[PDB]
């Protein structure tokens, strides 16, 4: 820890000489103060990405509401979800791009997003996504520009609950291309963890992880 | 052709001149795709029998509200899908909706 002393994400971490995926401390801003442990992903693609969803086997609820998807929930080592107010504050330290790993069934895909970024709870953390590259398909341009949607607060674009309807919470239109936080297991039509243009919407995924690192990393 | 029937159609007056109607997916695709539904309404008892169509933006918002309704007037609707070649599919049952005075 000598070339940043408070690393600021995992990408720091790892510049540091941290190469094994696991939990790390980071200081957001560089501040001492703002202190928080993430799980960094240090293998895909070089590595230095912070996870802060991670689908797996079903065990943890991600039928939560508001408050829950503000603070963040889970262990960090099994099924999280890092939380809306820390996704602000990283992606707003830097500019950030997206990573979406999935597995299903012994095949993966990817998809990266050159710019990412989550607004402040005054903009229902509005979701800013651009610039796919990768083999999972461009699901993510349909939701960019989107606040976030749970049951208890809907700011979607529908007549209808998208994350009532959908089991789920996400930055919901009418409603959704990905939905990885839906629920496990679930192939009935856009009820399960979703990315549309990999699987459809009558197949949930097994396996599914966002992470974010600084752009050009 | 297209789909089976749109399920459990319900509707609610919201306010004095609008109607929240919703449905859910047909049980049965039969080859092309759904691409959006439509919702057909027409005075069931009035003099202007115009037939209107309101037809969603995709296929996963099981709702729709309905606009410019006439206080004191009863309305038949039905849910219909519409797949990605133009077919229509089976015609929900129909439901009968009363606005209030
Ligand atoms: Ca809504």
């Amino acid at each position: 820890g000598l070339l940043y002393p408070f690393p600021k994400d995992c990408s720091q971490a790892m510049l540091n000489g941290d190469t094994t995926s696991g939990l790390y401390t980071i200081y957001l801003n560089g501040d001492k103060a703002e202190a928080l442990e993430v799980f960094c992903d240090m293998t895909s693609d070089g590595g230095g990405w912070i996870v802060f969803l991670r689908r797996k086997n079903g065990r943890e609820n991600f039928y939560q509401n508001w408050k829950a998807y503000a603070a963040g929930f889970g262990d960090r080592r099994e099924e999280f979800w890092l939380g809306l107010d820390n996704l602000n504050k990283i992606t707003a330290q830097g500019q950030y791009e997206l990573r979406v790993d999935l597995r299903d069934h012994g095949e993966t895909a990817f998809a990266v997003y050159d710019k990412f970024s989550v607004g402040d709870a005054k903009t229902r953390y509005k979701l800013k996504v651009e610039g796919y590259s990768g083999t999972a398909g461009d699901s993510m341009a349909y939701h960019n520009g989107r606040s976030f949607s749970t049951f208890d607060k809907d700011t979607d674009s529908a007549i209808t609950n998208c994350a009532l309807s959908y089991k789920g919470a996400f930055w919901y239109r009418n409603c959704h291309r990905v939905n990885l936080m839906g629920r496990y297991g679930d192939n009935n039509h856009s009820q399960g963890v979703n990315w549309f243009h990999w699987k459809g919407h009558e197949h949930s995924i097994q396996f599914a992880e966002m992470k974010l690192r600084p752009s050009n990393f | 052709v297209c789909s089976s029937e749109p399920e459990n159609v319900q509707a609610d007056p919201e306010n004095y001149t609008s109607l929240l109607v919703t449905w859910e997916r047909p049980r049965v695709v039969y080859d092309t795709m759904i691409e959006k539904f439509a919702v057909l309404y027409q005075q069931l008892d009035g003099e202007d029998q115009t037939k209107h169509e309101f037809l969603t933006d995709g296929y996963q918002d099981l709702g729709a509200i309905l606009n410019n309704l006439l206080p004191n007037m009863s309305y038949v609707l039905q849910i219909v899908a519409i797949c990605t070649n133009g077919l229509y599919g089976k015609y929900s049952d129909q439901l009968i909706v009363d606005m209030p005075t």
